[PDB]
C-alpha cells in the first residue's frame, strides 16, 4: 500500500496501493468503493473540501522506468470524476537521470525494488552514474507541423502536448497492451508493455507512422522473438485522436529490426509513402494506394548481409531522385526509379560507395548541394554536384562512446532554410565526474561555413528539433522545453 | 540574432527530498474553492477550478526574486515545501499567498491580477537544519525541521510566532525526536505520529510508534510495534 | 478513471482472395430458390417502373413472378407454340412476346385475359422483341426472315420501318439510351451493325465485327456497348468505333448478359454474363470489366437477369437453365389511464432552454471467456477456452490474450488429467495449422514441464502424447519439404 | 410585463425599477453602463409604489406610495432616510421635484408642496374644477415655479400664486399617462392605451402637431432640445422621432424603429429606453427579472433595425470534464483497431490417364468446385503426365490457385505438397524466362516462408517431447 | 424537465428550463445550506438509480449520485427521497443530508454535498413513509429526528445527532395501511429556516392513508403518552391520501388525493375544522397531484394531471 488517509469524521479510509485502484473503505460495515483504472499507480491521496468535497491524489506514472512521471488529480466527491488533471510532458529517457528511484514493492522488478533492494539500487545507480561514460538520455520526440503539436512516444502510449500553453492535450494508447485494461501486480511486474520505439508523421501531417517491438513473457520457449510491428493511422484537424488504418506484422521477415525510418516528401507522392532501413541493408518503400485505403509494398531493395549493425540511416533528395544510405563504414546513393545503384554514364567519379572511418550515425542533406554526415567519431560536410569535401570536425574527444547508434539521428536535425544545428554535452566535475551536466547548442549554415552561434546551457539537454516557425526546440532532463529563435 | 529562452514547464515540485511524510501533496486550494495553486519545478500555476484551464502563471525566470532564489544554476537545493493561503503578517487582507521553500524563506506574493515585482521577502532564524514542514492552527504556527548528527534522521519541532518586527520570527523550540523512520501529521494539523529505533536498541522489535499533540499536551503516547504485531507475521 | 477496454481480437495476416466489400455483397445475394418449368426458359426481364416483378418465357407459356413472394403471379398461355422473347415497356404496363408463329403479341401486364395487340411479323417465326426505352410507343422485332421490323402502335398492320442489311439469322438488337434514333443489331455473323431510324435505315451507319456468332448486344453506357457472343465477349465504344476491351474468361458460348447501374451497392455498376453452365460471372465496367464474382449452377443456364437499380427492396438475381430451372438468388433487406399516468416520456426535449445528457450506450454483450478473464478467474477462462462448441479462431484469440496478459503457468497450475485432455484435443486439432503452431508448442511445452511425472502416472495422456508425436513428425516432414520448396524456388528465381 | 415601474436617472447612468416578489414590492437600482444584488423590500404586502422620481448631494429616489406618504430613499446608503406624510389616508398620484421644491397630486385631488431642506410640508392645497388628475409637471421657468401643468384626460395649466387655472388644452379620451415639457411653450402628452402624442404649444393654447406611434405608447423620453424623442411601444419597440418640431403635415410618423430579437426568432420586448444626443440606451429583461442593457448610435443605424441577442435557447450543456462522447477528458483514450487491414512484409503487391484437358478448362474458367474435384486425386504419375502436357502460363496460374488453396486450408496441402513440386520440375524454364517471379508467386512464397519459419520451433518442441517421452518410458 | 419560474400575481415567468434525457422527474426539491447560505442546490430523482444534483449563467453544473458506497441491494430506485440539515454535534458543523427508502425497511442516509454513505436505519415490515423533525437543544444546537411509519401503523422515531438509534416507538390508533406521514408546525422541509437560531420544534403530526383517514396528533402530549390519542381523526377524503402539507406557520393543513378529480381539503388548526368555503365545486383544480405552500406570503401552488399548475393566495397573511 502507498497512501492512507482518514475522513474528517474518521469513518472513511482512503487507500491507494500499488495497483491503479483507489479504495474507499467505509469503516463500520467495512465496505469499499473502487476506482480501477487511473493511468498510473497512485502514491498519495487527501481530502480537501471542508465537508470533504474534493479528493486530491498524486500519481506516479512509473511505467516509464527512466522518468518517474508524476501527475496530480482532483476528484469530485460527488461523481468521483476527474475534476482536475495536471501533468507535464513525459519524455522517455534511455536511463534514469538523477535520483528517480523505483517505488517500494514486495519484490525487486524491472519497475520496482524491495527495501534492501532499494538501498542497493540507490548505491548501484550512484556508482553507475559516477563510472560509466554512456550517459545518453536521448529521447525520440516528434512534431506535427500541421498543428505545431509536440508528440512524446511514451511507453506503449503517446502524449500529445502543446508547448504554447504548456499542457498535455492527449494521451492515446496504441499497442494491444494491458496498460489500462488491467493493473500490474507483484509477479506480473516482470511483464512489460510493448515499446513503441518509433513515431513520426508524413509531411502531409494526416498520417502517423509507428514502429513497435513486442516482449513475450520470460521463461518461455517463444520468449526470445522480438515481434516487430508497423502501423499507419490517420487524424484530421477537427479531431485529436488518431485512428489506426493499416497494421503490418514483422516487415522484412521475422526478428529483423527496421530501425531506420524516413518519410516521403510531398514532391513524390504528396508524402503518402515511407522508407524503411534495416541493419541488413534492406530498404522497403511503401506508399498509400489510390483506390484502396491501405498502403502496400510499392518498392523493395532486399540485400541479405550476413553481418548485422543497426547503425543505419537514410536521407532523401528533395526531388526524390536519390537516397543517401549511411551504413556502417559506407555511404550509398540509390536511384529511386528502380532501387539500383546511382549509375552515371558520364563517369565523373560521382560514385555511390563512400568509405568512412566509423559507423555512420546520421546523413542529412541541407539542400540538393550540401550533405553533412556524422559518424561515430567525426562529422564531414561535402558537396553533391561535385564530389568535393569542404568541412570536417571531430567527435572522439566529446562523442567518443557516450551514445549507441541512432541517438545522433534522433538528436541532430536540419532546417531547410537556416542551416544545421548540432548538440554536444559536457559535465562540470570537482576533483569524479559530477552529475551536473552542461551542454552546448551550436547553429551553423551552408555545410558548416561558420558558426552562426554557440550557446552553452548550464544543464543537460536531451532533445533538439526545429518547429517550422523557424525556431529550434530543445529539452531538459526535467520536463522543461526551451527554444532558440529569431 | 538567435536567442534562447525557456517556454514550457513540466514536473510539479514534489517534496521528494523529505521521503518521510505520507502527506506530500503540497499544492493547495484557496480559502474559496475557486482556484488551485500548484508549484512546479520552474513556475507556479493557478487554475480556476471550474473552467479547468490556466488562469495565472508565475514563472520563476520572469520574476526577479524567484529567479535569484529558485533558479540557481548551480544548486537545486531550494524548492517549495509549503503554500499558505492567508498572509502571515496582515490579519485578513484576500489574494495573498505565502510560500516556504526548502531553506527558511517566507515569500509573500499576490495572485489574482498582476504580480508585483517586489515580494515580501523574509528569512527565518535557526536555518541550520533543513525546513521539512510548516503548518498552523489559529494564530500560532508550527515548524518541523529535519536535523542530523545510522543513516537515520532526527526531527525538531518549533513554534513560530511573528509580528514583533519585520524580521523577528520567534522560534519556541517546542521539542525534538530522533531517528524517525516514518512520520505523518493529521489533516487538522493538531497531531503527529512517528516511529524510531530507540526501542529497537532497548528491545527486540525494531520500532515503536509515538503520537504527540502540537498546540497542547493532551495526547503524548508511545507504544511498541511488538504489541501491535501478530505471531503469524 | 477510465473505461474498461474491450477485448482486442487478434486479426490474422490477410489470406489470398481477401473478402472485398464487393465479394461480401455478392455473398449477401442469398436465398437461392429453384423452380421448375417444362422446357428451356428463353428470356427473362424485369419490370422497370415498379421492379417488384419479372417475366420469364417458357413452353407456350409466359410467367410473371413477384419479388417478395417469388411466386407465379400472372399466367400467359394464349400462345399456340413456344414463345421466344418477352420485354416490358418503359412505362411498365405492356409486355411484348415474340412467338414461333411470326406474329408477336403485346398486351398489358396483369391482364392476361386480353390480347391488347397482335402484330403479324414475317411468316418466319419471330425471335426477339423489345420496346423503346426513351420512346413510349415504338417496338422492334427480329424473326427468322433475317429482317428487323420497327412498329408503331397506330400502324399495327404495316411495319413503320423495315430495317434490313443483315447476313444470316438475326438474333439480337438493342437501343442506345442516349440517341433516341440509333440502333444496333447482332446477327449470326458477329458483325454487329449500327443503323439510324431517322435516316433511310436500310444501310447501317457502321458495323463492328464480332466474328463468332454474336447472340447479345447491350448498350452498357451511352458511349460503350458489349457484343456478347461465342466463348468471349468484346466491349466496344461507339465514339472511338473500336473495342475498348474483350474478355474470353468464359467456358462455353455465353448465352445471356445484362447490366445494372446506380443502385445500393459497394460497387457502382455491375455486368452479369451467363455462359451455359449455370456459370454466371459478374464483371464491372469501371474496372475494365474485371472479374468480380461468379456462381455456378449445374444445369446449363440459358438466361440471367438482375433486379433493377430502383427495386426499393429485396434484391433479386435469376438464372434460368435450359432444363427449365429458374434459380432465384434473393438478398433480403396499458390502457388510456396508464397512458395518461405516464404520457410525458416521449417529450425528447425540443423547446426548453438547456439540454443535458450523460447516458452511456449499451455495448456488445460480454462473452464468457472475456468475462472470466476480466474478473481474473484464469483456470475457468482456460476451461471456457477449451469448451467444445465454439470457433477455432475465437479459441486462438483467447489463447494469445491469456498468454500475453497473464502467464500460462498461473493459468496452468492445478489441473487433473480430466480437465487436461481438452487442451490437448484442441492441440491435436490445430497444431497442423500454420497460424497457431508456435503458441500450441509453447503451451504444450510448459504443461509438460510442469506435469512431467503425472504423464507417467496417467496412462491415457501417454498415448495422447504418442499420437501427438506422430502428427508432429508428419508436420516435421511437411516443414522440411517446405524448406526444399525454398531451395528450388530460390533456384528458379 | 414583470417590471411594475421603471425610471432613469439624469445622465442616463442608472435606473431604478420596482417589481413584485411574493406579493411584496421590492425596489432595485442598477447601472446601465457596464450586478447590484442590493434591493429594498416593502414590509406590507398591501402598500405599493405609485410614483417614482429620481433626485441627484447623496443620490436619492422619491417613492410616492399607496400609504399617502413620500419616502426619500438614499440609494448608496440603501435605506429609506425620510418619510413625508400628509394629512390623509389616500394614495399620492404623481410626484415632481425641482431644487428644494417638491409638488404632488394626491388622488383626493389635493395638491401638496414640500420642502426637502426643511423636511416639511410647506403647504396643503386644493383647487376647484380638477376632478380627476394623475399627472403634473412644473415648467422650466428658471427658478420660478409658477404655471405648472396637471393632466387627466384634459391638460390644465394652473398658476400657484394665482392658485387658479389659466388655459385648458383638450387632453385625451383616456387618462393621461405621460406628460413632459420638451422646451418652452412645447410639451408632449401621451394618453393610456393610445398611439398619439399631442405636441401642444402653450402660450397659443393650441396644437403644434401630433406624433403617431405604431402601437400603444408605453413610455417616452427625449433629448435636450427637441431634436430626438424616443418612445417605447407596448408591443415592445423603440420609435424615435428626429427633429419632430419642423415642417398632411399635422401628424408625423416614426422616423426610426428598433426591435430586439433573440437568435431563434423569439422577440424580447423593450421597456423604458433612454436617449441622449447621439447616444441611445436600451434596456430589456434578460432573465425573468434581471435587466440587461445596450448602447448604440441611432444616427448611424438605419431607419429600421433589429438588435440581435444571443440566448441559450436550445443550448447543449457542455461540461469541461465530459468529452464529446462517453468518457471523461482526463481518461487516456485506449487503443482500438476497427476494420484495419493486416498485411505482412512478405506479401508483395504493386511490385495414359492424365487429366490435362480438365485442368486446362478449369484454369481457363476458374471453377472452384471443378478444380477441387480435379485436385482431389493424388496419383503421382498422373501429376507428372498432366504437368508435362500442360501449358506454361496455365500451370503458373494453377500454381497460384494451389497457393491460395493452401493458404485457405493448410490441411489440404498434404497431398498438395507435390503438385507444386511437379509444376516447378516440368516448367522450370518458363519460370526462368518470366520476368516477375515474386509478382507471380507471392502467395506461394508467403505460404512456404511461414512454413519454414514454423520449422525450427517445431523441432525444438520435438526435442522437448521425445525428451520427456523417453524419460517416463524408462521411468 | 426542470423548470424554475419567478412568482408574482400577474407575471410568473420562466427563469430557467433544464432538460434531462431518460431520467423522469418523480421528485425534485430546492435546498439551501444553512452555514454558507450560498449553495442553493437542487436535487432530483426518478424511476432510476441515479439522482442529479444541480448547483446554483449559461451552462449547468450538474452531478449525479449513482454509487452507494455501502450497497446497491437495499433500494431498487431513488424515486422517493428527502433532504435535511444535520449538525455533527462534535464539530459544530452543519450540512445537508439525503434520505432514501429501500425495499423493506432500509433507509439510507447520505451526505448531500459529498455523496458519501453516512449511515442507515432499517425499519421492519414495508416502508411506507418517513418525515423529518428538528429539535432545538440549546442555543446554537439542535438534533434531527427521523420518523418512520410502517404500513401496519407502527411509528419508529430515530435520532440522527448521534448515529442512528431508535428514540422510541408508538403505534397509530387505527390507520391499518398508512400511505403518508408528515410533521409540521415549525421549521421543516416546506418551511426551511435561514439560520441556527430560527429552528423550532414542530408541533403537529399527521398520519394519512388510503382508506382516507388522517390522524392528527399533538407532539406535546404524544411524546409523553407513547400510545398517543390523535387530537383528531379527519375523514373528509374518501380516497387515497397522497399529499399532506402544513402551512409555514402551522395553522392550515392540506390533504390531497391523487385518484379522484378535485381532491383537496384544507383544515384549520387547532380547530381541526375543515374549511367550508373552499374548494367549491367550481374550483378548477383538476386531479390534484402536487401541492406546496409559500415560505412567507401565504401563496399556494397546486399542480394537476393535465400539467397545469394553479396558484392561489391566502389573503389573510
Amino acid at each position: 500500500v502507498l497512501s492512507l488517509s482518514f475522513s474528517h469524521d474518521g469513518s472513511y479510509l482512503l487507500s491507494g496501493g500499488w495497483e491503479k485502484v483507489m479504495s474507499l473503505w467505509q469503516l463500520e460495515t467495512n465496505s469499499q468503493q473502487f476506482l480501477p483504472r487511473l493511468n498510473g499507480i497512485i502514491i498519495d491521496c487527501q481530502v480537501l473540501g471542508p465537508q470533504g468535497n474534493y479528493y486530491s491524489l498524486i500519481l506516479q506514472m512509473t511505467e516509464n522506468n527512466s522518468n518517474s512521471d508524476y501527475q496530480f488529480l482532483l476528484l469530485n466527491a460527488s461523481d468521483l470524476t476527474s475534476k482536475l488533471s495536471i501533468n507535464g510532458p513525459l519524455p522517455v529517457f534511455n536511463s534514469t537521470i538523477k535520483h528517480i528511484q523505483q517505488p517500494i514493492s514486495a519484490m525487486n522488478t524491472k519497475n520496482s525494488n524491495s527495501i534492501t533492494s532499494l538501498n542497493h539500487s540507490k548505491k548501484k545507480q550512484s556508482r553507475k552514474l559516477i563510472k560509466s561514460r554512456r550517459q545518453d538520455f536521448t529521447t525520440n520526440v516528434e512534431i506535427n507541423p500541421i498543428n505545431k503539436n509536440l508528440y512524446f512516444p511514451h511507453i506503449s502510449a503517446v502524449q500529445i502536448f502543446d508547448f504554447y500553453k504548456n499542457e498535455q492535450v492527449n494521451y492515446q494508447y496504441l499497442t494491444s497492451g494491458v496498460n489500462n485494461s488491467m493493473g500490474k501486480v507483484r509477479f506480473e511486474l516482470n511483464l512489460q508493455d510493448p515499446i513503441i520505439t518509433d513515431l513520426k508523421f508524413t509531411k502531409d501531417g494526416q498520417w502517423m507512422i509507428t514502429y513497435e517491438i513486442e516482449y513475450p513473457p520470460n521463461d518461455l520457449l517463444s520468449s526470445k522473438d522480438l515481434t516487430h510491428i508497423l502501423k499507419f493511422w490517420t487524424k484530421n484537424d477537427n479531431e485529436t485522436n488518431w485512428n489506426l488504418k493499416t497494421k503490418v506484422i514483422n516487415p522484412h521477415g521475422i526478428s529483423v529490426p527496421i530501425t531506420k525510418i524516413l518519410p516521403s516528401p510531398r514532391s513524390v507522392n504528396n508524402s503518402q509513402g515511407c522508407l524503411t532501413a534495416d541493419n541488413n541493408g534492406g530498404l522497403k518503400f511503401w506508399s498509400f494506394d489510390s483506390h484502396e485505403s491501405n498502403w502496400c509494398l510499392k518498392k523493395i531493395s532486399l540485400p541479405n548481409f550476413n553481418h548485422f549493425s543497426n547503425s543505419v540511416s537514410l536521407a532523401w533528395s528533395q526531388d526524390g531522385s536519390l537516397i543517401f544510405h549511411g551504413f556502417d563504414d559506407k555511404l550509398q546513393i540509390l536511384d529511386f526509379d528502380t532501387f539500383k545503384k546511382f549509375e552515371s554514364l558520364e563517369n565523373t567519379k560521382t560514385v555511390s560507395e563512400f568509405t568512412l572511418d566509423s559507423e555512420i550515425q546520421t546523413v542529412k542533406l541541407i539542400n540538393d548541394t550540401n550533405l553533412i554526415v556524422a559518424t561515430r567519431t567525426t562529422l564531414n560536410a561535402i558537396n553533391l554536384l561535385r564530389g568535393q569535401v569542404i568541412n570536417s570536425f571531430d567527435l572522439y574527444p566529446f562523442v567518443n562512446g557516450v551514445y549507441k547508434n541512432g541517438h545522433m539521428d534522433r538528436l541532430i536535425t536540419c532546417d531547410e532554410r537556416t542551416g544545421n544545428i548540432a548538440l554536444v554535452i559536457n559535465q562540470q566535475l570537482t576533483d569524479v565526474p559530477t552529475i551536473n551536466y552542461k551542454s552546448r547548442i551550436i547553429i551553423f549554415d551552408s555545410d558548416l561555413s561558420t558558426k552562426l552561434g554557440n550557446f552553452t546551457h548550464h544543464e543537460y539537454i536531451s532533445w533538439i528539433g526545429w518547429n517550422y516557425d523557424t525556431d529550434f526546440i530543445f529539452l531538459d532532463i526535467e520536463s522543461t522545453l526551451g527554444v532558440v529563435g529569431t | 540574432q538567435y536567442k534562447l529562452s525557456v517556454v514550457s514547464g513540466g514536473k510539479p515540485a514534489l517534496n521528494n527530498l523529505s521521503s518521510v511524510t505520507g502527506n506530500k501533496n503540497i499544492a493547495r486550494l484557496s480559502q474559496d474553492q475557486r482556484n488551485y495553486i500548484i508549484p512546479f519545478n520552474n513556475q507556479i500555476k493557478v487554475y480556476s477550478v471550474e473552467t479547468r484551464q490556466c488562469v495565472k502563471t508565475l514563472k520563476f525566470a520572469n520574476n526577479s526574486l524567484l529567479s535569484g532564489i529558485f533558479l540557481q544554476e548551480e544548486e537545486n537545493n531550494e524548492s517549495i515545501v509549503k503554500i499558505l493561503l492567508g498572509d502571515i503578517t496582515v490579519p485578513q487582507q484576500a489574494h495573498l499567498i505565502t510560500v516556504f521553500t526548502n531553506n527558511g524563506h517566507v515569500i509573500v506574493l499576490n495572485y489574482k491580477g498582476k504580480l508585483v515585482e517586489s515580494p515580501k521577502h523574509f528569512k527565518i532564524s535557526l536555518a541550520d537544519e533543513k525546513l521539512a514542514n510548516v503548518f498552523h492552527s489559529e494564530g500560532n504556527y508550527r515548524i518541523l525541521t529535519t536535523f542530523k548528527d545510522n543513516s537515520l534522521q532526527s526531527y525538531r519541532l518549533y513554534a513560530l510566532t511573528f509580528d514583533d518586527a519585520k524580521k523577528q520570527f520567534e522560534v519556541a523550540h517546542q521539542a525534538e525526536w530522533h531517528n524517525v523512520i516514518l512520520s505523518n501529521i493529521s489533516s487538522n494539523g493538531k497531531l503527529l505520529a512517528h516511529m524510531c529505533k530507540d526501542v529497537s536498541t532497548k528491545d527486540h522489535e525494531h520500532k515503536s510508534i509515538s503520537v504527540v499533540s502540537l498546540f497542547d499536551d493532551s495526547v503524548n503516547l508511545s507504544f511498541p510495534l511488538g504489541s501491535i504485531l501478530s505471531s503469524q507475521t | 478513471s477510465t473505461a474498461r477496454p474491450r477485448i482486442i481480437t487478434s486479426k490474422a495476416p490477410l489470406l489470398p482472395q481477401q473478402t472485398t466489400p464487393e465479394q461480401r455483397y455478392w455473398r449477401q445475394y442469398t436465398s437461392a430458390q429453384l423452380v421448375k418449368e417444362h422446357n428451356s426458359v428463353t428470356h427473362i426481364s424485369f419490370n422497370p417502373q415498379h421492379p417488384h416483378d419479372f417475366a420469364v418465357t417458357s413452353s407456350t407459356r409466359v410467367q410473371i413472378f413477384s419479388s417478395r413472394t417469388r411466386q407465379v403471379i400472372k399466367t400467359f398461355s394464349r400462345f399456340k407454340d413456344v414463345v421466344y422473347s418477352a420485354s416490358f415497356r418503359s412505362d411498365g404496363k405492356l409486355l411484348c412476346a415474340g412467338d414461333a408463329t411470326g406474329l408477336v403479341s403485346v398486351y398489358d401486364s396483369y391482364n392476361p385475359r386480353t390480347i391488347l395487340l397482335s402484330i403479324n411479323a414475317s411468316t418466319h417465326p419471330t425471335h426477339v422483341t423489345k420496346f423503346h426505352t426513351q420512346d413510349n410507343k415504338i417496338l422492334a422485332t427480329a424473326s427468322d426472315d433475317r429482317v428487323t421490323r420497327l412498329w408503331d402502335i397506330s400502324n399495327a398492320y404495316e411495319p413503320q420501318l423495315e430495317l434490313t442489311g443483315a447476313t444470316d439469322y438475326v438474333r439480337t438488337l438493342s437501343f442506345i439510351p442516349a440517341a433516341p434514333h440509333l440502333v444496333a443489331t447482332g446477327s449470326y455473323d458477329g458483325l454487329i451493325r449500327l443503323y439510324d431510324t431517322r435516316s433511310s435505315g436500310s444501310t447501317p451507319i457502321y458495323s463492328l465485327n464480332h466474328d463468332q456468332p454474336v447472340e447479345n448486344v447491350i448498350a452498357v453506357s451511352p458511349t460503350q456497348i458489349v457484343s456478347c457472343g461465342g466463348n468471349n465477349f468484346k466491349v466496344w465504344d461507339l465514339t472511338s468505333n473500336k473495342k475498348l476491351y474483350e474478355r474470353g474468361n468464359f467456358n462455353k458460348a455465353v448465352t445471356c448478359l445484362d447490366y445494372v447501374e446506380n443502385f445500393d451497392s459497394p460497387m457502382q455498376s455491375a455486368l452479369i454474363a451467363s455462359s451455359l453452365d449455370g456459370h454466371v460471372k459478374v464483371f464491372d465496367p469501371l474496372d475494365n470489366f474485371q472479374v468480380k464474382f461468379g456462381w455456378k449452377f449445374s444445369g446449363p443456364v440459358l438466361s440471367c437477369a438482375v433486379s433493377p437499380s430502383t427495386a426499393q427492396g429485396n434484391r433479386h438475381l435469376v438464372a434460368g437453365l435450359s432444363s427449365g430451372l429458374l434459380a432465384i438468388r434473393t438478398k433480403k433487406k396499458k390502457s388510456n389511464n396508464f397512458q395518461r399516468m405516464m404520457r410525458g416520456s416521449e417529450y425528447q426535449g425540443d423547446q426548453e432552454h438547456i439540454i443535458h445528457n450523460d447516458k452511456v450506450r449499451s455495448q456488445r454483450r460480454m462473452r464468457a471467456f472475456e468475462r472470466n478473464i476480466n474478473q481474473f478467474k484464469w483456470s475457468e477462462a482456460l476451461d471456457n477456452a477449451f469448451v467444445p462448441g465454439m470457433a477455432k479462431e475465437l479459441t486462438l484469440t483467447v489463447l494469445q490474450e491469456l498468454r500475453k496478459r497473464g502467464k500460462v503457468r498461473v493459468a496452468l497450475y492445478g489441473r487433473d488429467e480430466s480437465t487436461l485432455e481438452p487442451l490437448l484435443n484442441w492441440c491435436l486439432k490445430g497444431i497442423e495449422d500454420v497460424r497457431s503452431a508456435s503458441i500450441v508448442a509453447d503451451w504444450v511445452a510448459v504443461v509438460l514441464e510442469l506435469y512431467g511425472n503425472t504423464l507417467e502416472s496417467s496412462p491415457v495422456l501417454q498415448e495422447l502424447m504418442i499420437d501427438l508425436k506422430t502428427k508432429v513428425r508428419h508436420e516435421i516432414h511437411k516443414s522440411k519439404e517446405a524448406q526444399r520448396i525454398e531451395g528450388m524456388l530460390q533456384l528458379l528465381t | 410585463s414583470p417590471v411594475l415601474q421603471s425610471a432613469y436617472d439624469p445622465s442616463g447612468q442608472y435606473l431604478c425599477y420596482v417589481t413584485v416578489a411574493l406579493d411584496k414590492q421590492r425596489v432595485g437600482v442598477q447601472p446601465t453602463q457596464r450586478w447590484n444584488e442590493n434591493f429594498l423590500y416593502l414590509e406590507d404586502s398591501k402598500l405599493k409604489v405609485t410614483c417614482l422620481k429620481w433626485v441627484n448631494d447623496t443620490v436619492a429616489i422619491i417613492l410616492g406610495m399607496n400609504n399617502g406618504e413620500i419616502w426619500l430613499y438614499s440609494v448608496l446608503a440603501n435605506e429609506v432616510t425620510y418619510k413625508f406624510t400628509t394629512g390623509n389616508s389616500y394614495e399620492i398620484k404623481d410626484i415632481d421635484l425641482m431644487g428644494n421644491q417638491l409638488w404632488c397630486i394626491d388622488s383626493s385631488d389635493a395638491f401638496y408642496q414640500f420642502d426637502l431642506l426643511q423636511f416639511k410640508l410647506l403647504q396643503h392645497f386644493r383647487i376647484n374644477n380638477c376632478v380627476q388628475l394623475n399627472k403634473l409637471t412644473i415648467v422650466p421657468a428658471g427658478d420660478s415655479v409658477a404655471q405648472l401643468l396637471v393632466a387627466s384626460h384634459s391638460i390644465s395649466l394652473i398658476d400657484i400664486e394665482e392658485k387658479k387655472v389659466v388655459m385648458t388644452f383638450p387632453g385625451h379620451v383616456s387618462p393621461v399617462s405621460t406628460l413632459q415639457v420638451i422646451t418652452n411653450e412645447f410639451f408632449i402628452s401621451g394618453a393610456e392605451g393610445d398611439r398619439f402624442l399631442n405636441v401642444y404649444d402653450i402660450h397659443s393654447g393650441m396644437t403644434k402637431c401630433v406624433l403617431v406611434a405604431e402601437s400603444d405608447i408605453k413610455e417616452l423620453s427625449h433629448s435636450g432640445q427637441a431634436d430626438s424623442i424616443a418612445v417605447t411601444t407596448e408591443d415592445g419597440s423603440l420609435e424615435i422621432f428626429v427633429d419632430p418640431l419642423v415642417s398632411g403635415n399635422k401628424s408625423k410618423k416614426s422616423s426610426k424603429k428598433i426591435q430586439i430579437v433573440s437568435k431563434d426568432g423569439r422577440k424580447v420586448p423593450i421597456y423604458n429606453a433612454f436617449i441622449n444626443k447621439d447616444l441611445l440606451n436600451v434596456s430589456w429583461l434578460q432573465n425573468a427579472t434581471m435587466p440587461y442593457f445596450k448602447n448604440l448610435q441611432w444616427r448611424e443605424i438605419p431607419n429600421e433595425y433589429t438588435v440581435e441577442i444571443s440566448l441559450n435557447w436550445n443550448n447543449k450543456n457542455k461540461s469541461a470534464d465530459r468529452d464529446l462522447h462517453g468518457k471523461d477528458l482526463a481518461s487516456a483514450t485506449n487503443y482500438v483497431e476497427g476494420n484495419a487491414r493486416v498485411t505482412s512484409g512478405d506479401n508483395f503487391k504493386h511490385v495414359t490417364g492424365t487429366v490435362t484437358v480438365i485442368l486446362s478448362q478449369a484454369l481457363q474458367s476458374n471453377d472452384h468446385s471443378l478444380l477441387e474435384t480435379v485436385l482431389n486425386n493424388r496419383d503421382e504419375r498422373v501429376i507428372r503426365d498432366t504437368i508435362f502436357r500442360l501449358k506454361p502460363a496455365l500451370a503458373v496460374i494453377l500454381l497460384e490457385r494451389l497457393a491460395e488453396r493452401i493458404a485457405r486450408q493448410t490441411h489440404r496441402q498434404g497431398p498438395l505438397n507435390v503438385w507444386v513440386k511437379w509444376c516447378l520440375i516440368i516448367h522450370g524454364g518458363y519460370l526462368v524466362s518470366i520476368p516477375n517471379l515474386m509478382s507471380t508467386l507471392s502467395s506461394l512464397h508467403s505460404t512456404l516462408k511461414r512454413r519454414s519459419d514454423l520449422l525450427p520451433r517445431l523441432l525444438a518442441l520435438d526435442a522437448r517431447l521425445d525428451c520427456t517421452i523417453n524419460k517416463f518410458k524408462t521411468l | 424537465t426542470l423548470r424554475i419560474y419567478h412568482i408574482d400575481g400577474k407575471t410568473n415567468h420562466l427563469v430557467t428550463s433544464l432538460h434531462l434525457v431518460g431520467s423522469p422527474i418523480q421528485t425534485c426539491t430546492f435546498y439551501t445550506s444553512l452555514s454558507n447560505q450560498n449553495q442553493q442546490n437542487i436535487f432530483t430523482a426518478g424511476r432510476r438509480r441515479y439522482m442529479h444534483s444541480w448547483d446554483l449563467s449559461q451552462t449547468a453544473k450538474i452531478e449525479k449520485f449513482s454509487r452507494l458506497y455501502g450497497h446497491e441491494s437495499t433500494q431498487r430506485s431513488f424515486e422517493n427521497f428527502k433532504v435535511a440539515h444535520l449538525q455533527n454535534s462534535q464539530t459544530n458543523s452543519v450540512h445537508g443530508i439525503v434520505l432514501l427508502q429501500g425495499n423493506n425497511g432500509w433507509i439510507n442516509i447520505l451526505h448531500s454535498t459529498s455523496g458519501l454513505w453516512l449511515m442507515g436505519c432499517k425499519i421492519e415490515g414495508v416502508i411506507t413513509d418517513f418525515c423529518i423533525d428538528y429539535q432545538p437543544i440549546s442555543r446554537g444546537k439542535f438534533r434531527t429526528i427521523l420518523i418512520a411509519v410502517n404500513a401496519y401503523g407502527e411509528v419508529w422515531e430515530f435520532d440522527l445527532n448521534k448515529n442512528g438509534h431508535v428514540i422510541r416507538r408508538w403505534k397509530d390508533q387505527g390507520g391499518v395501511g398508512i400511505t403518508k406521514i408528515q410533521v409540521g408546525g415549525g421549521t421543516t422541509t416546506t418551511c426551511p429556516a435561514l439560520q441556527i437560531s430560527k429552528i423550532k420544534q414542530n408541533r403537529w403530526l399527521a398520519v394519512g392513508s388510503e382508506s382516507g383517514f388522517v390522524n392528527l396528533y399533538d407532539r406535546n402530549n404524544a411524546m409523553t403518552s407513547s400510545t398517543p390519542t390523535p387530537v383528531a381523526a379527519l375523514d373528509q377524503l374518501t380516497t387515497t391520501i397522497s399529499n399532506l402539507q402544513f402551512s409555514p406557520d402551522g395553522q392550515i393543513l392540506c390533504m390531497a388525493s391523487r385518484a379522484v378529480k378535485d381532491a383537496l381539503r384544507l383544515v384549520h388548526l387547532p380547530s381541526c375544522s375543515v374549511f367550508s368555503n373552499w374548494p367549491t365545486s367550481g374550483t378548477p383544480l383538476g386531479k390534484v397531484t402536487s401541492v406546496a405552500f409559500s415560505p412567507s406570503g401565504g401563496l399556494l401552488a397546486v399542480g394537476n394531471e393535465q400539467g397545469k399548475v394553479r396558484l392561489w393566495k391566502l389573503n389573510h397573511y
